[PDB]
RNA sequence: CGGAAGGGCACCACCAGGAGUGGAGCCUGCGGCUUAAUUUGACCAACACGGGAAACCUCACCCGGCCCGGACACGGACAGGAUUGACAGAUUGAUAGCUCUUUCUCGAUUCCGUGGGUGGUGGUGCAUGGCCGUUCUUAGUUGGUGGAGCGAUUUGUCUGGUUAAUUCCGAUAACGAACGAGACUCUGGCAUGCUAACUAGUUACGCGACCCCGGUCGGCGUAACUUCUUAGAGGGACAAGUGGCGUUCAGCCACCCGAGAUUGAGCAAUAACAGGUCUGUGAUGCCCUUAGAUGUCCGGGGCUGCACGCGCGCUACACUGACUGGCUCAGCGUGUGCCUACCCUACGCCGGCAGGCGCGGGUAACCCGUUGAACCCCAUUCGUGAUGGGGAUCGGGGAUUGCAAUUAUUCCCCAUGAACGAGGAAUUCCCAGUAAGUGCGGGUCAUAAGCUUGCGUUGAUUAAGUCCCUGCCCUUUGUACACA
């Protein structure tokens, strides 16, 4: 009944287009819906030298990745959410299907 | 580069001719007569040998001793 | 005997247990996030990774 | 090398009923992931493929740190006469 | 799935998975005008775009050279068998693409001319 | 290119200053010395650099001892053996069958001679790729058409003004342009307007506790909502308005209204250097070694060695201070790893302490965590004394990590209590939430920050200029250099 899904991505433009196609699959089945939650962005960060010797000018890169999590909340019973999760997925975004 | 110590040569094994006719003894009868003793262990039970020295027994495979 | 010795030191920690994944190196590993590789390899393959300089 | 009959055959029949082997570059690997019962440790694995491949029958690419091997069709004719086997049956990498 | 591993050194494994299978198959199909790879990675399938210039050439005979590479790629990696498909693309303006005319350029050299 | 001239620019230059360094103790790097070895690269653009915090590994150096991991091809020895292993006793350091003696094996894998390899942190970065540093993050660079010249070439690319800027304006044989700059991307700020939220909260409501209707509660549950929190789409500032200065141009200064009237970084280029890296590589040519190995392993040692000199920093020299209680506030982050063996921790007992033993939470806006961080603020003690400043050196003990701490890994307790009284010649960095003080995360990490990379907090003096010094750039000039 109270499935709730998960998106995971690198991606900002990709993640918004599928949760927005989601949430218009939802209300095209005309389900009651939790809105799209957006958790805090991780930025994982590494600073490395730039030199592979040692000389130079001390010279430090800032290598980031940007993980955005966003996530749903439908009621629906799990043929439903299989039908909606199974059409319709970037490729880059990762899906996490919970069910309590 | 040189070196002061002589060198450690190998192990040379030496070749034993027909090991296999020094366990049993010839009879003109057709009866199988063994000299030395035998190994009593698991994987190697029944006709494996076991070491013949001077002043105890052995078999290498379990690693069996049988002081006297 | 010889294999009872021949890689008998414990490499249960410290850095010559641990290398780079590329290059089989000992030397500038980032293991933070499970990269597990040397830092030349990290700025050679960061935007295949995914880190990229946005700044 | 010294490797044992079994472990050699362990190699050829792994080889020939998937026509590829990957492996790490490792000696010090204790025992081989890809066929790990019969027991061929990595060193194994890969001194044998590399007698494999210096006489022309298999063929050898790397990446970062694993060995990919290839068998090609001589390969195939001669593992397939080592292993005593009917000229029908062929790896996986062959039928479909 | 009980491992349980985390988003952060999650994302970080596929960017390592991309990286060690892109030089893998640079190393691999550079004779067939190798330009990249996308994996559209679905739960349950896997599909693995190889983007290349002679789609013949890293298809092989019937199919059997691309075979191989996908027994390879899913005997390292340890992929369940058959969750992963490989599957030759051409790409699109061949000149347009920095990577395949590099590599074009690479086997005229060693090629021999001037 | 100049050991010529003239213009310009810059807190890696100066002026006004601020904090310093250089003086002392210690940390750590470099040279020297010493040594079995105290390996090595680098000597503005080397010297807390090689992400280089080395007990082992790392590890390349030294002292000893194993292994082949010498593929494949050829030729010999033979299932009347090719030969791998092998516990006693010697021996060795070692339970290395390494060698010596002794004998059991193993089930053609092999061994022995020869080609041929292969590996290498071995040499060469003055053979090389890639990457990086520098010139310089300065402002420099280039065609098409049109002038000049027989031509190489030149003008455009400028006398000036202005700008962070070859940024524009404006003179003008040039006119239209491209790269650089700028624009762009990430970031900080502002939205009571939008989107949304039991992994964030607020406000009400009802219980519960306590104090004398009301007050407090991160005590507990739910009705609205998104101000605070999170992050998407938008919007928002452009010298727009006013007044001066200036061909009234480019622009500059001041002020209103305003969240802001220069937020900070990333990317950065015709070119060069015989700058660095062959010790990042299964990137690499050539050379060298290749079985008594420079391959690889194992054991020990060294990389720490101390008459000296230099560099990066930490602690301080105290009263604006120290000590002891008391009160009260953060933001970055990270957290159970493929091999891979090692995660952050609440809460409860024991102990002064470091720590030890229990069950729990957490793959994380869910748990540590409302991260009760320091400095700061409040109240004592001190009293100008090398004193309760300072904490080096050194002794005795107690815990943790690891296979192992001795040359003391680290941490704790007691005691010892050194120079250091504000640092000569010289010299470093910087202008707004900046410097400086202060602590906290990350990397390295079994143990671990005197380092580096980030984050917050408390938060200024001075300046809104110049070519005087040091740099570099442009123009002119000179040349017999042009591998300059
Ligand atoms: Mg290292
Ligand atoms: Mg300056
Ligand atoms: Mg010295
Ligand atoms: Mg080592
Ligand atoms: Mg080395
Ligand atoms: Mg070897
Ligand atoms: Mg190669
Ligand atoms: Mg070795
Ligand atoms: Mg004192
Ligand atoms: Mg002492
Ligand atoms: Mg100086
Ligand atoms: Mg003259
Ligand atoms: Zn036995
Ligand atoms: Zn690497």
């Amino acid at each position: 009944h109270r499935i709730r899904i998960t998106l995971t991505s690198r991606n900002v433009k990709s993640l918004e287009k599928v949760c927005a196609d989601l949430i218009r699959g939802a209300k095209e089945k005309n389900l009651k819906v939790k809105g799209p939650v957006r958790m805090p962005t991780k930025t994982l960060r590494i600073t490395t030298r730039k030199t592979p010797c040692g000389e130079g000018s001390k010279t430090w890169d800032r290598f980031q990745m940007r993980i955005h999590k966003r996530l749903i909340d439908l009621h629906s019973p799990s043929e439903i959410v299989k039908q909606i999760t199974s059409i319709s997925i970037e490729p880059g975004v990762e899906v996490e299907v919970t069910i309590a | 580069k040189s070196y002061t110590t002589p060198k450690k040569n190998k192990h040379k094994r030496k070749k034993v001719k027909l090991a296999v006719l020094k366990y049993y003894k010839v009879d003109e009868n057709g009866k199988i007569s063994r000299l030395r003793r035998e190994c009593p262990s698991d994987e190697c039970g029944a006709g494996v040998f076991m070491a013949s020295h001077f002043d105890r027994h052995y078999c290498g495979k379990c690693c069996l001793t049988y002081c006297f | 005997g010889h294999q009872q010795l021949y890689w008998s030191h414990p490499r249960k920690f410290g850095q010559g247990s641990r290398s780079c994944r590329v290059c089989s190196n000992r030397h500038g590993l980032i293991r933070k996030y499970g990269l597990n590789m040397c830092r030349q390899c990290f700025r050679q393959y960061a935007k295949d990774i995914g880190f990229i300089k946005l700044d | 090398m010294l490797m044992p009959k079994k472990n050699r055959i362990a190699i050829y029949e792994l080889l020939f009923k998937e026509g590829v082997m990957v492996a790490k570059k490792d000696v010090h690997m204790p025992k081989h992931p890809e066929l790990a019962d019969k027991n061929v440790p990595n060193l194994h694995v890969m001194k044998a493929m590399q007698s494999l491949k210096s006489r022309g029958y298999v063929k050898e690419q790397f990446a970062w740190r694993h060995f990919y091997w290839y068998l090609t069709n001589e390969g195939i004719q001669y593992l397939r006469d080592y292993l005593h086997l009917p000229p029908e049956i062929v790896p996986a990498t062959l039928r479909r | 799935m009980a491992v349980q591993i985390s988003k952060k050194r999650k994302f970080v494994a596929d960017g390592i998975f991309k990286a060690e299978l892109n030089e893998f198959l640079t190393r691999e199909l550079a004779e067939d005008g190798y330009s990249g790879v996308e994996v559209r990675v679905t739960p349950t399938r896997t599909e693995i775009i190889i983007l290349a210039t002679r789609t013949q050439n890293v298809l092989g005979e019937k199919g059997r050279r691309i075979r191989e590479l996908t027994a390879v790629v899913q005997k390292r990696f340890g992929f369940p068998e058959g969750s992963v498909e490989l599957y030759a693309e051409k790409v699109a303006t061949r000149g347009l693409c920095a990577i395949a005319q590099a590599e074009s350029l690479r086997y005229k050299l060693l090629g021999g001319l001037a």
